């Protein structure tokens, strides 16, 4: 684009400035506002396509060559080579709703290139981009208010789940999982009320594992109210299954103790080799006693152990893992009700864990086994073993129900709900616009503007759904304004009602919040941009 | 209403200094030392755990450990 | 406007963004040529392809087995990498149905093509393909016969899978032969699906036909310097333990002294102990001594004065066979010899095979582990006759897992299509017109069967249609004349369990691909 | 939230009026609970114009509502001592939920 400084100066001297001004650029007042807005543009509409139940995937390569399909406007985001900073402002933007959130990572975006768009026209008829901000902030106030006010509140009880799974089968009708809509609806739910702290209002993310094996069918992912570990038996000869396991966790490995510092054992003569040797043998007779009269049928350790310990576990049926990490063996001690134990001599009957079942798990033609971890008392930790027929699908369901979980932690802490479909966005486009009539300064246009584009998000779904986005939009907007309704929205399915309520189409009324505040926020960033200046090459 | 424990504390199983040797020619002292070792840790995170402090915050590395012993203990450590 | 055709270009150096038409274009011709390049391979009369890879070791394989050819090739299309992988997990579930999924997945984009030039959204599609699915998956289930119970059918089942399994492989030259081969190996497993259990040892020369399966067991090691070489009534110590310089497992101890007389000492006593460990392991009774561990000199010398037969270097799967094919505890300690279960087999000697000699065990107690010589006059024939043991035995495990059968020769996927075509004429709307390409991809499967025969494809699909639509759910393609005909009286059976995961595989793997609408390639690392 | 306000010759009109917030009423009752007694409802009419009566007292009512101002005007004849009690409003808000019938004070007649 142009350059830092073209005079060179008004005596022939020469006239250096900048560090490699020559080759640097910059852009600045209204041509760099519209680069921005047509590069936010561009990111918009390449994300708008993925909006809703009719919404279509993306492909992204890496560098290395490895494929990601994928519905989710993070990832594909976050996968995107971007070179351009307002790009990079709208990856950012949408990582921050899927921080936040969990879900609305391409509404985000797409509001927010709307925003721009209209933005665009408004600055075309002379308005300053401060007061399209500070318009965009009022209508962004006004529409939140509106969102609080048309908001519904369903139960978070354990004893009637049909409202969460709703909200679940909303958020992940848009996903390849919808083959297993319900599956997936119930696993999710099922799995954060497990896990969840109800009194604090806080879901720990870390006690729920998500993992995934190629194989078998997508129906076949189920919950474990428990853990697997991609660990197997540590002798091919100990038995494949165990049954009222009391288990005791470990992070000694099963080995002779061995100081940290720097030490060396002396041995001065035939006796004092022969008294280390019965000292070895004596250890690991010592350890598998004392795991033994601890009454456990289990050990589970985290170091990994030898040839003698191993026979010796055998010979004294108690089957036995090891080289378990960290992480599993915090997750394997939640769930059990077992205390983790640094030395066998620490070792008693009440730190022990109990599940009613652990099992070895084969998977077909591949020599690989897996552990299960499973009818544990309360497990306060679970596990979502997700199968499908390749690693693409795999990793798309995995972030599907990564979505589906954020979703349902937003109702545990927050129960506010407000319908979608475009519902919501058509009702505050509705509010802002009535505000706007009764505004009477400058700030009218921007607001108005503000509702137009927030009118983008129902013409999106109809488009992605084949209707006539201008003709279904007007018509439900018309009903919303004749029959007091704001769950009317775009019948993407086309089960004939436009009721959202209905339809049982829920979204979170925290998630909506944020979708317009991120929005409105990162607009106001861009457009408050006037100069960019960069390096060459 | 935790009490609330600062340190500049390593809390872990670790050489009791980088210049230290240990020498010992008898099992029974080999199984005193790593004993020892272990009553180290173990009687720093008792007179942790005796001062009262619910809490516990460490300038330096808590190990897994001293983490354990506080989980069992119901206190936090970072 | 768009990513790519705007004013500004929103990306680094060397990315891109194929929009919808051109995405569709790229991921449909990536597919269709990924099924294009695996077929030829189906069917009986199917044929190899040559790999030739292009390092600087220049590997070369013969094989007729879609998964490795997927596996083996250059793919840069990212809907081809996805169908390769969809074959790979094909080949990790079960061991067979890998070059159909393939086609099938091909197939149905073909379809999925023609209907988006059609002007169908690519969601009809997938859901009049979900339906579609539905349907075939009950018509199967329907389909499927179960003889578990009754041992005689279960076996000629059995004898019938493996054959249908080999008949399209290179080893249908001697069908017969190793497909009693198969099912003997697998019925030697006793109901585990250990497919380890099943060793391979291929051995250059020799006829195909010279192959066999080991009535007992082979051992590709050694035996000791001074040692026996025949031993019968053989009481076998499988072992995990040192017998090579073993050192107390204390890392800091240090022999620290003041004579060479006290460091001669030392020494003498590490023999000493080196020489009690050998006379624990004695005190068992034992004839032979396998160790997955090394035997060092002075273990062998005492093994040998001990007049027992001591062999070395056996791997963990070693050793795990050899627990299943004798009976014995793989032990680490000598201290309770009543609770170490020793191993038995009426003898154990040396043989050769080829130009090298290998330990038999004869005799044996168990035999829940197996070891198949194959026999053949190329590396090429050899390695494309283990994948194909590979893929029967695979089958045969899945099968006595699961005792359900399904009729093959095109019989499953003409009745799968049959259903799906109900379906499809009793749904209104486009999803019935996305229903019937689903039924003509499941067709178009003995299609391509019977092409690479060499017959009428078009005719003999159609008479296969006509049988299917009247009640004869049991019509099939007889590839000896090239006809229609019975596959119940031919024993022409698949695995429903394979053909089901065909199936839906393939599916699943078009509707991934179809889903998709824009490709944004990122900057190769290069 | 909604704020509710409303206004004996042996016809008597007695109106009730919401205001407030909200963006939807959903339906508009009148109720009467005699000293002793236990409430029951008047009569009701829904946004759709569709009223049910009781059945102590039918036939003679005339409740109309103003959907432009979301109120609400009872005219009821045949005049009765029975009929002399607190007449109460009640006030269906946004999705119906058992927390959104809203009550007003009562008029005694
Ligand atoms: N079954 C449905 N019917 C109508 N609209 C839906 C349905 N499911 C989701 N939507 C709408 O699609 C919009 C886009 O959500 P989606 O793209 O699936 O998640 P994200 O925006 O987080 O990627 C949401 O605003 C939601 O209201
Ligand atoms: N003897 C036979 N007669 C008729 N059809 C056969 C025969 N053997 C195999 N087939 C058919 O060939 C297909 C198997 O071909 P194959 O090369 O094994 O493909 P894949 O690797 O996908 O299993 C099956 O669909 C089966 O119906
Ligand atoms: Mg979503
Ligand atoms: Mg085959």
């Amino acid at each position: 684009a142009s350059m830092g400084t073209l005079a060179f100066d008004e005596y022939g001297r020469p006239f250096l400035i900048i560090k490699d001004q020559d080759r640097k650029s910059r852009l600045m007042g209204l041509e760099a506002l519209k680069s921005h807005i047509m590069a936010a543009k561009a990111v918009a509409n390449t994300m708008r396509t993925s909006l809703g139940p009719n919404g279509l995937d993306k492909m992204m390569v890496d560098k290395d060559g490895d494929v990601t399909v994928t519905n989710d406007g993070a990832t594909i985001l976050s996968m995107m080579d971007v070179d351009h900073q307002i790009a990079k402002l709208m990856v950012e933007l949408s990582k921050s709703q899927d921080d936040e959130i969990g879900d609305g990572t391409t509404g985000v975006v797409v509001l927010a290139g709307a925003l721009l768009e209209e933005a665009e026209q408004l600055l075309d008829r002379g308005i300053h981009p401060i007061r399209i901000a500070d318009g965009y902030e009022q209508a962004a106030r006004v529409a939140i208010e509106h969102l609080d006010k048309i908001s519904d509140s369903v139960l978070v009880d354990i004893k009637d789940t049909e409202p969460l799974i709703q909200t679940a089968k909303t958020t992940l009708g848009s996903k390849v999982v919808n083959s297993c809509h319900r599956q997936m609806a119930e696993i999710a739910v099922n799995a954060v009320l497990t896990v969840a702290d109800m009194e604090r209002r806080d879901v720990d993310f870390e006690l729920i594992k998500v993992e995934g094996k190629v194989g078998g069918r997508l129906e076949d992912t189920k919950l474990i109210k428990g853990v697997i570990v991609d660990k197997d038996f540590s002798h091919p000869q100990m038995p494949k299954k165990v049954e009222d396991a009391k288990i005791a966790i470990l992070t000694c490995p099963f080995e002779p103790p061995k100081p940290k510092t720097k030490h060396k054992l002396d041995v001065t003569s035939v006796e004092d080799y022969k008294a280390l040797q019965k000292y070895e043998k004596e250890k690991f007779e010592e350890m598998i006693q004392q795991i033994k009269e601890t009454g456990a049928n289990l050990a589970i350790c985290q170091w990994g152990f030898d040839d003698e310990a191993n026979h010796l576990l055998l010979q004294n049926n108690l089957p036995a893992v090891r080289w378990v990490g960290g992480p599993e063996i915090e997750l394997i001690a939640i769930a059990t009700g077992g205390r983790i134990v640094p030395r066998f001599s620490e070792l008693t009957a009440e730190k022990l864990g109990f599940a009613g079942l652990v099992q070895e798990i084969s998977f077909g033609t591949t020599k690989d086994k897996m552990l299960v971890i499973e009818q544990c008392k309360n497990s306060r930790a679970v596990t979502i073993f997700i199968r499908g027929g390749n690693k693409m699908i795999i990793e798309e369901a995995k972030r599907s129900l990564h979505d589906a979980l954020c979703v349902i932690r937003n109702l545990i802490r927050d129960n506010r709900v407000v319908y979608g479909g475009g519902a919501a966005e058509i009702s505050c486009a509705l509010a802002v616009s009535q505000e706007a009539d009764k505004c009477p300064t400058l700030e009218q246009y921007a607001m108005r503007a503000f509702a137009d584009a927030l009118e983008v998000i129902p013409m999106a779904l109809s488009e992605n759904s084949g209707m006539n986005p201008i003709q279904t939009m007007t018509e439900v907007r018309a009903r919303q304004v004749k029959e007091m309704n704001p769950a009317l929205g775009i019948d993407c399915l086309h089960k004939g009602t436009n009721d959202m309520k209905q339809q049982h189409v829920i979204e979170t009324l925290i998630g909506k919040k944020q979708q317009i505040s991120l929005a409105t926020q990162m607009v106001r960033m861009i457009l408050k941009i006037d100069d960019i200046r960069k390096p060459g090459e | 209403n935790p009490k609330i424990a600062l340190l500049n504390v390593e809390l872990e199983l670790k050489a009791e200094k980088d210049n230290a040797e240990i020498r010992v020619h008898t099992v029974e002292d080999y199984q005193a030392i790593v004993d020892a070792e272990w009553n180290i840790l173990y009687d720093k995170l008792e007179k942790i755990h005796h001062s009262g402090a619910k809490v516990v915050l460490s300038k330096l590395p808590i190990g897994d450990v001293a983490t354990q012993y506080f989980a069992d203990r119901d206190m936090f450590c970072a | 406007a768009s990513l790519s055709l705007a004013p500004v270009n929103i990306f680094k150096a060397g990315a891109d963004e194929e929009r919808a038409e051109t995405a569709r274009l790229t991921s449909f011709i990536g597919a269709i040529a990924i099924g294009d390049l695996v077929k030829s391979t189906l069917g009986p009369k199917g044929m190899d392809k040559i790999l030739l890879s292009s390092g600087r070791d220049a590997s070369l394989m013969v094989t007729n087995d879609g998964a490795t050819i997927l596996k083996n090739i250059g793919v840069d299309n990212p809907a081809a990498k996805v169908l390769v992988d969809m074959s790979r997990v094909q080949d990790d579930e079960v061991g067979d149905g890998t070059t159909s999924v393939t086609v099938l997945a091909a197939e149905l984009l073909r379809e999925a093509e023609s209907l988006i030039a059609k002007k169908i959204h690519p969601q009809t599609i997938i859901a009049g393909w979900r339906e579609a699915t539905k349907a075939a998956r009950e018509a199967l289930l329907s389909s499927a016969v179960d003889h578990g119970s009754d041992e005689v059918k279960f076996r000629q089942d059995l004898m019938n899978i493996a054959g249908t399994t080999l008949s399209s492989k290179l080893l249908t030259h001697h069908k017969d032969h190793f497909t009693k081969l198969a099912v003997e190996a697998v019925l030697r497993l006793k109901g585990s699906g250990n497919l380890e259990a099943i060793h391979i040892i291929k051995k250059l020369g020799g006829s195909l036909a010279d192959s066999y399966l080991d009535e007992g067991f082979l051992l590709d090691k050694k035996i000791g310097v001074n040692q026996p070489k025949r031993i019968e009534n053989a009481k076998i110590l499988i072992a995990n333990t040192g017998m090579d310089t073993d050192k107390i497992k204390i890392f800091g101890s240090r022999v620290r002294v003041d004579s060479t007389a006290k460091v001669a000492e030392i020494e003498h006593a590490e023999k000493e102990k080196m020489k009690e460990k050998v006379e624990r392991i004695l005190k068992h009774g034992i004839n032979c001594f396998i160790n997955r561990q090394l035997i060092y000199n002075y273990p062998e010398q005492l093994f040998g004065a001990a007049g027992v037969m001591a062999i070395e270097h056996a791997d963990f799967a070693g050793v795990e066979r050899l627990a299943l094919v004798t009976g014995g505890e793989i032990a680490s300690t000598f201290d309770h010899p009543e609770l170490v279960k020793l191993g038995s087999c009426k003898l154990i000697e040396e043989v050769m095979i080829g130009e090298d000699k290998l330990i038999h065990f004869s005799g044996v107690a168990l035999g829940e582990a197996c070891t198949i010589v194959l026999r053949g006059a190329t590396q090429q024939i050899l390695d494309e006759a283990e994948r194909s043991l590979h893929d029967a035995l695979c089958v045969l495990a899945q099968t006595v897992k699961d005792s359900r059968t399904v009729y093959g020769g095109g019989c499953s996927e003409m009745l799968m299509a049959h259903a799906v075509t109900q379906l499809a004429n009793r749904t209104p709307g486009k999803e019935a017109v996305a229903m019937e390409s689903y039924a003509k991809a499941l067709r178009m499967l003995p299609t391509i069967i019977a092409d690479n025969a060499g017959y009428d494809s078009a005719d003999l699909v159609a008479q296969l249609r006509a049988a299917h639509s009247e009640g004869n759910t049991t019509a099939g393609l007889d590839m000896r004349e090239g006809t229609i005909g019975d596959m119940a009286i031919l024993g022409i059976t698949e695995s429903f369990q394979v053909k089901r995961q065909v199936l839906l595989s393939a599916a699943e793997a078009a509707e991934v691909i179809l889903r998709v609408d824009n490709i944004i390639k990122a900057a190769p690392r290069k | 939230q909604v704020q509710l306000v409303e206004s004996l010759v042996q016809s008597l009109r007695l109106s009730c009026g919401a205001s407030g917030t909200f963006f939807r009423i959903n339906d508009m009752g009148w109720y009467r609970q005699a000293s002793g007694k236990q409430r029951e409802l008047v009569a009701s009419i829904t946004r759709g114009g569709t009223t049910d009566y009781a059945d102590s007292v039918k036939g003679r009512f005339t409740i109309s509502r103003d959907n432009a101002k979301n109120t609400v005007y009872l005219q009821m004849n045949s005049l009765k001592p029975e009929d002399t009690a607190v007449y109460y409003c009640k006030a269906n808000r946004n999705w119906g939920r058992e927390w959104d019938d809203y009550w007003g004070q009562g008029t005694q007649v």
